[PDB]
């Protein structure tokens, strides 16, 4: 009976198994592109010219 | 802005207290799903 209780506890622990890792924010895409950066490109062009 | 900040603070408080029992809550959920010698029961 002690081994049965231990096996049940191990079943609970195996099934729950919440690890030390958690997903707080799932991925979403920023609708504004990060490249090309138009303003810095045009400023670089003007200054280079 | 004060209403929004009150809502943010209360949401954070509720989320924290909810997470501080997540492992036990999942264990209880699986125990409920696992409920069917009678000493084990």
């Amino acid at each position: 009976l002690q081994l049965l209780n231990r096996q049940q506890e191990l079943n609970i622990a195996k099934s729950s198994a919440i690890g030390n890792v958690r997903i707080i924010d799932n991925a979403v895409t920023d609708p504004n592109p990060v490249r090309p950066k138009k303003t810095i490109i045009i400023v670089i062009g003007v200054v280079l010219g | 802005i004060s209403h929004i900040l009150d809502s943010i603070s209360q949401n954070y408080l509720a989320q924290n207290i909810a997470r501080q029992a997540a492992q036990d809550a999942k264990s209880l959920e699986f125990l409920n799903q696992q409920l069917p010698g009678r000493a084990v029961y």
